[PDB]
């Protein structure tokens, strides 16, 4: 089977630079320790404006993740989470960027759980990921769990069940649930 | 006093890549620009796309690639038009512009297997989901099967995500059912006011054994034509073998949807080697005259039904040709492809449509404009000549009446049509102009189109214009823009514009230059031209036999099918008995029916130029906004015409 | 903007997929067998429907043959959810009722919900585009609450309904999104006169078992009113147990003790729990009757109290039927000023649109300058801006008609208006007095192209949420020093609108 | 025995969409039956039909035996006991129609 | 052997139905079979004749129920071409209804 892995990081100002560094480094480790067959990686940084830091084509041609992740900055915008997702499903999972049909499609949403200024809601874009069939792993950060409505924003983003998908970034055993879900898949 | 210019479509479609072009004429330094899209009214920042800076290294040009996000905002029942405020900030200067927006996400194309079905049959239909660029998109659609009454008798809600733009469907037709024209309506989830339709007939029938073609020699009836109504009857079996039978032909007249039968006209005619000739004799028609009104008859049409019976006895076929116009004029002239506005003292290029009375083009017809005794021209196979007339430099409205000069026709017959063309108003009527000239011939992707920039002004200013900035608007979007450098003194420059597959089937091209003219005022002159492109697919699809074993097929014979086409492309098939079509051929899917809707979808309103340089952009469907204060008037209507659609 | 602590409706992923059956699957058993058993594990998705999913299967091997299986049960649910209960055969253009039941299976935690009936242009609801309809409620653990919602099916066919309920100081939200069939009547033959000029210019080349009189009256001495019902049966012999479903005008509750007083009443009974239910969200009441009479009026009445203050109030609803038969029911809606309790809509030959949004664009703001005045006049939406004089007035129950005298066409739009012309502007009856409008007065007015009632030339005008109207006095009525400021901005609005025209 | 139009519709992701020109295909034999049966009929309502033998052989008339088979749901002269046959001679390039 | 997805249906619903063809030895075969769909009246409003070899005795089928249709007890009769007296049946009900939310059991 075909392992298509996408990565969506928040860059909003609410992301303190230390949270942000953890994100970039955790992603790079996620890919690194996901060194395994037939896995493809693409990334976009999301805030109030979006910019895909690498596509799948650019990844099959460049396997070194550290080379892909170093140049990434913070955006310091607003937080258009909902809009970011249609940018993931409509662009990253397009055949034009490398997307293969009948592949295991996973989205890694890495944010603190605070959408703001987004004109789009979730009731259009979440059922979209499900009608397209993308299994959504969410990685909350900093104080993504201090508040109540943030952490539920996460389960709102994460596919069900959220206990199996919602994880903190510093936790090192966020991969093994998925690293393993493929070993006989 | 630096000038900042921004340009975008007259209408902004949601969930689609639109482009915005940025230029900074003659302003020093790397110049940053930030554009943001705001609700109208307020500071909602619907979109603020990426950072861009216009460098002298790049001659102060960059563009903005952006897609408008939706926020579920429109109005049902009565429809009010939605708007957004675009905001451009060149460093400190802010240039703002209120733009219309449309919900329409893309296109949807309904294929049924065939045109006509019987009670108890399955209607197989596919639906074709494409974006504004005829590329696959995935949205939910709603499919309704609506009888002649209009009542949905089957409805569904389905998504096209990862179905490659094809939604194979079906619906089973009931034994007890209303006969007539049934519909298939579909529409994207996002944009329901935009309905896509196809009709199909439901009648109790059995396929025949032979087809009958009743076809008159010439497409109309000249009112004084001595020969009368001459018709060639072709009757043949479906495999290509000629039929033996008898024919029964009655005549009738058709007025809009009001039809008047001619019972004395019915004549029985033998069948001669699977072909025939038949005449409505001048002698036949006149006996028992009815509501003759010779002068009045022009403008109506005639229908003729033949009921053909085999010589063996098994199958009878009723065939009919309807819509036969009784003319004084073999033709009709229309100005539908003609610009309404001209550059005074410059050539005026007409695409007059010579039309045969049913709608078909006219082949090898000499035509000319009354007056200008100098020259006459000849119609192509399309019934169109590029009558290029010389304007006299003068601000009188130019009035043109086109007549045909087709030999072997009466001079009264010759078809005529009149229009009036109005001068491009110059700023204070300073009569500094721009003329775009480009040769109008069916342009194929891969051909090079030379673009001619004609500059008209005193020597005081001509050295100032040092490049021209050009723009190609296609299918409702800005496709390419750039600059062609100019050196002081060349009044005319040509851009060898190489034509690509994006340009299909046609496009308009606008362009402009800027300077600081009379009364210290920054001045911009622009001009626009519609260019048609060879109609075809972006890619290509060919079906031929895959067995170099030529032979004619046999019931139950095996066959190998060869499909040649673009790599990775998905191909859906269907094989229909040609015999079906003898009973119905309407709403059959064609590459043509694609393009005809598409061109309807265009936002441009005039084939050419406009009343003034503002009308250029508006008539083309474009917004220009500059830091100086010059910008396009506002567009509040979705449709163009003087009589609305 | 009172409280910031709820999940936005805009982010409430509803329940979407409710197939009555699915997974028609066909899968093949390729697995290396152990014990003589190939084992297959098909990871799938769980539909947005809360029910136990029964799974039935059949193994067709060509060697051993067919084999039915032991059905498999997958028990699906959430702690807190909704299910929505609708009819099937509803009729377009007829006001109806739905009921939404939120269940709470949390064992010890009560809940406070803000739930919105979601706006739909296919339905005449209370929910305009911009004016939400959010009801706030509380739930006892291990209990569910019935919420009524009366609507008008404005269109035909497969219409979906949505309701999104969000909670406070807790986690989940939910949303129901459920379709059904809407259909037409076709009569349009109500007491027609022989030639009523109903025809257009360009065409052409029901309670049969039950008597039910319900009237809600007011009280003598927050606010309390009387509910009155008056019922009978039409047949040869008296009928069996009849039932009443009664639902509360938004934020209403009956008088707990008069409720008790009535239940001891003859031929009547309401169990204790729906009778000692709490005043917190006591909202829907069911009363069962021993029998009902075919011989005369047996009425009933009792008190209702106002628990929460909102200006606009859903009609109450009362549905009565014989114990055995629901489908031959009779439903009435009540409202004290709305006769027969029906929402205001606007109707022509077979079309209607919902007239229930704010009467006109909100007045009395601190800002009345030219700056905002022009901005709402320079918007593209403004099709027409006229200045007329209130000439005639048709007042009626349905709507109240103001006959306006256009002398000048300030800015025509998609309208073909001649000079010295008389045109019909409408205002709903609920709005009439709020407008403080008098004849003989000039008015400078504006609206949109969408706000035109009819087709040409037998047209009318409608004052909507965003229509702007303002009276214009005479020359002898603006010379006052007090009235300067008004007539000042009138003169400068006009001239700068006139000279400059519209900007674009 | 006829001529089919086969239509191919294709869409790639980048090469847009293309309905190709039709492809005709001609089912035609030397000898065959055209069998002229109504859409429906009424039960117990007797009519005839026609099975038209097409002798599209070149230069030889054709002595054929024409025949029907036994459906106990119809009353014709054919049985398993006794059949219902003519014996007919067809000139080349012609259409002989047998009544049943 | 006939499997319908549901036992009761709404007008305008899609009826999904499978047929299992086996001999008296209960083995999947591919053979020719006639399918007759009878309305409450009993009247076969659809028929079809297919063979299942290499479909493994499995005939997956589909029928669109008309919006205007007589409600009531519908049947599915089907038989081998060769043995018409040997007819096998299944019913299914057509009525306008809504799925309930709880069940009621009387004992
Ligand atoms: C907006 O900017 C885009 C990139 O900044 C630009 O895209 C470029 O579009 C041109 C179209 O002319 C393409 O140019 C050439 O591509 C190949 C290159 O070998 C040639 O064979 C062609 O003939 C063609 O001239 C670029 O490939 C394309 N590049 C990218 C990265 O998109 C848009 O054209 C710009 N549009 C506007 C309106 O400014
Ligand atoms: C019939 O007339 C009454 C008023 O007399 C009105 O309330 C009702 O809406 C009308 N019904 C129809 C179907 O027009
Ligand atoms: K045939
Ligand atoms: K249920
Ligand atoms: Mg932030």
């Amino acid at each position: 089977e075909d392992s298509d892995i996408a990565f969506l990081i928040d860059g909003s100002g609410s992301i303190i630079p230390h949270d942000f560094r953890r994100m970039k480094e955790f992603v790079s480790t996620v890919m690194e320790q996901l060194k395994k067959s037939k896995t493809l990686f693409s990334l976009m940084q999301y805030s109030e404006e979006f910019r895909i830091h690498f596509t799948f084509k650019e990844f099959q041609n460049n396997p070194n993740p550290r080379s892909l992740v170093k140049p990434i900055t913070q955006l310091l915008g607003r937080t258009h989470t909902a809009t970011g997702i249609r940018k993931v499903v409509r662009e990253l999972f397009n055949i034009t960027n490398g997307a293969r049909k009948n592949a295991f499609k996973i989205l890694v949403v890495i944010t603190d759980g605070e959408k703001f200024g987004d004109p789009l809601g979730y009731e259009d874009v979440i059922p979209e990921a499900d009608r397209e069939g993308v299994i959504r792993y969410v990685i909350g950060v900093g104080d993504a769990f201090r508040s109540e409505k943030s952490r539920q924003e996460l389960n709102t983003i994460a596919s069900k069940p959220p206990r199996d998908h919602v994880f903190q970034v510093n936790n090192f055993e966020a991969l093994k649930t998925i690293q393993n879900q493929l070993r006989e898949k | 006093s630096p000038m900042y210019s921004i340009i975008t479509p007259n209408i902004l479609r949601l969930e689609s890549e639109e482009t915005m072009v940025l230029e900074a004429h003659d302003a020093q330094g790397d110049v940053p620009v930030t554009v943001t899209v705001h609700d109208f009214p307020g500071k909602k920042l619907v979109l603020s796309s990426e950072k861009t800076v216009l460098t002298p290294a790049t001659n102060h040009m960059g563009n903005v690639t952006f897609t408008i996000p939706a926020n579920r905002e429109f109005k049902s029942e009565k429809g009010r038009n939605k708007f957004v405020t675009v905001q451009a900030t060149f460093g400190t200067q802010v240039v703002e512009k209120v733009v219309l927006v449309s919900l329409q996400s893309g296109y949807l194309f309904i294929q049924t297997d065939k045109t006509i079905y019987t009670p108890g049959s399955t209607v197989l239909y596919r639906i074709f989901t494409v974006n504004h660029k005829l590329l696959p998109v995935g949205r939910t659609v709603m499919v309704n099967i609506e009888n002649p009454e209009g009542i949905p008798v089957k409805q569904d809600s389905l998504s096209s995500q990862n179905q490659l733009g094809v939604l194979p469907l079906s619906w089973d037709i009931p034994e007890l059912v209303n006969m007539g024209q049934w519909k298939i309506r579909a529409y994207y989830e996002n944009s329901p006011q935009q309905v896509f339709s196809t009709e199909f007939e439901v009648k109790e029938y059995v396929l025949p054994s032979f087809e009958v073609i009743v076809e008159p020699t010439e497409k109309f009836y000249y009112i004084y034509n001595e020969k009368g109504l001459e018709v060639t009857i072709t009757a043949r079996f479906l495999y290509g073998k000629k039929v033996e039978g008898t024919a029964f032909v009655i005549f009738g007249i058709q007025d809009g949807e009001q039809r008047i039968s001619l019972p004395e006209s019915l004549k029985r005619i033998p069948i001669e080697d699977g072909s025939g000739e038949v005449v409505l004799s001048r002698k036949v028609l006149l006996d028992g005259v009815q509501n003759p009104r010779a002068e009045d008859l022009v403008g109506k049409s005639l229908y003729v039904s033949a009921t053909v019976i085999l010589h063996s006895g098994s199958d009878m076929v009723q065939a009919e040709r309807s819509g036969i116009p009784i003319v004084t004029s073999p033709y009709q002239i229309h100005f539908t492809k003609t610009p309404k506005y001209f550059k005074p003292g410059m050539p005026f290029d007409l695409m007059v449509f010579v039309t045969n009375p049913d709608g078909s083009p006219a082949y090898r017809v000499p035509v000319a404009v009354q007056g200008e005794d100098t020259v006459q021209s000849l119609t192509q196979g399309d019934g169109v000549a590029k009558l290029s007339i010389n304007t006299h430099p003068s601000q009188k409205p130019l009035s043109i009446t086109v007549r045909t000069k087709k030999q072997e026709l009466s001079e009264a017959e010759q078809a005529t049509r009149t229009m009036q063309a109005l001068p491009y108003s110059t700023v204070g009527n300073s009569n500094n102009y721009l003329h775009l000239s480009v040769l109008r011939t069916e342009l194929r992707p891969g051909e090079t189109l030379n673009v001619n920039f004609l500059l008209r002004m005193d020597r005081a200013h001509e050295a100032k214009i040092r490049y021209y900035t050009y723009l190609i608007m296609n299918k409702g979007r800005l496709l390419k823009a750039g600059r062609q450098v100019r050196e002081p003194g060349q009044d005319l420059v040509v851009l060898p514009l190489s034509i690509t597959t994006d340009f299909i089937p046609s496009f308009r091209l606008v362009a402009y230059y800027t300077l600081i003219g009379a009364s210290g005022q920054r001045e911009v002159v622009a001009d626009s031209v519609w260019v048609d492109v060879k109609d075809s697919c972006v890619g290509s699809l060919v079906v031929k036999s895959g067995q170099s074993e030529d032979r004619q097929p046999v019931p139950g014979q095996q066959m190998t099918l060869k499909i040649e086409g673009d790599h990775g492309a998905r191909v859906v098939l269907v094989a229909v008995d040609k015999g079906v079509f003898v009973l119905n051929k309407k709403n059959k899917l064609t590459q043509s029916k694609i393009w005809d809707v598409v061109e309807k979808a265009d936002i441009g309103c005039t084939p050419g130029s406009g009343k003034d340089y503002a009308g250029v952009f508006s008539d083309a469907g474009l917004t220009f906004t500059s830091s100086s204060g010059q910008q396009t008037a506002q567009r509040a209507e979705l449709q163009c015409p003087q009589p609305a659609a | 903007n009172l409280d910031e602590d709820i999940i936005a409706e805009e982010n409430i992923v509803s329940r979407s997929e409710f197939p009555e059956s699915w997974l028609w699957n066909v899968e093949d058993l390729k697995e290396p067998p152990k014990n003589g058993i190939s084992t297959k594990l098909m990871n799938i998705f769980l539909k947005d429907s809360i029910t136990t999913w029964e799974i039935l299967a059949v193994s067709m091997s060509d060697k051993k043959g067919i084999c039915v299986a032991d059905p498999f049960e997958v028990t699906v649910m959430q702690d807190f959810f909704i299910d929505l209960r609708l009819p099937y055969s509803v009729v377009r253009n007829e006001q109806v009722e739905i009921r939404a039941v939120l269940y709470n299976y949390r064992q010890n935690q009560e809940l406070k919900v803000r739930v919105e009936l979601l706006h739909n242009p296919a339905f005449c609801s209370l929910a305009t585009t911009k004016r939400r309809h959010q009801q706030t409620v509380t739930i006892p653990p291990k209990s569910s609450l019935s919420v009524p919602y009366v609507i008008v099916p404005l269109k035909t066919g497969l219409q979906e309904v949505e309701v999104k309920a969000a909670v406070y100081h807790h986690f989940i939200s939910d949303g129901v999104r459920k379709s059904l069939k809407v259909v037409p009547e076709g009569i349009r033959m109500n007491k027609t006169v022989a030639v009523r000029t109903l025809d257009p210019e360009r065409l052409g080349r029901t309670c049969n078992k039950f008597d039910l009189k319900v009237t809600i009256k007011p009280a003598p001495e927050k606010n309390t009113m009387i509910l009155e019902i008056c019922t009978r049966y039409r047949g040869d012999q008296d009928a069996t147990m009849s039932i009443l479903d009664i639902s509360m005008m938004t934020g209403f509750a009956p008088d707990t003790d008069d409720l008790k007083q009535l239940a001891n009443g003859v031929d009547r009974y309401i169990s204790k729990y729906e009778l000692d239910k709490a005043f917190s969200d006591r909202n829907t009441l069911i009363i069962y009757l021993d029998k009902v009479s075919h011989s005369e009026d047996d009425c009933l009445a009792f008190k209702v109290h106002q628990y929460f203050n909102v200006e606009l109030i859903q009609p109450g609803a009362v549905k009565v039927y014989a114990y055995y038969n629901l489908e031959e029911s009779c439903t009435r809606f009540y409202h004290p000023e709305k006769e027969d309790g029906k929402l205001n809509k606007l109707c022509r030959d077979e079309l209607c649109r919902c007239a229930e949004e704010n009467c006109f664009i909100q007045k009395s703001d601190d800002k009345v300058t030219l700056e905002e005045r022009l901005d709402k006049a320079c918007e593209p939406g403004v099709d027409y801006v006229y200045k007329t004089r209130l000439v005639k007035v048709q007042l009626s129950n349905d709507f109240d008609e103001y006959i306006m005298a256009i002398e000048q066409t300030i800015k025509s739009g998609s309208d073909e208006v001649q000079v010295g012309q008389q045109r019909t502007f409408i205002s709903p009856i609920k709005c009439r007095e709020a407008l403080k409008l008098e004849e003989k007065k000039h008015y400078l007015m504006w609206g949109l192209s969408s706000d035109f009632w009819g087709e040409k030339p037998n047209l009318s005008y409608i004052i909507g949420k965003d229509t702007w109207v303002e009276h214009w006095p005479e020359e002898d009525e603006c010379q006052d020093e007090e009235n300067q400021k008004q007539c000042q901005d009138l003169g400068a609005f006009t001239e700068s609108m006139v000279v400059f025209g519209c900007p674009n």
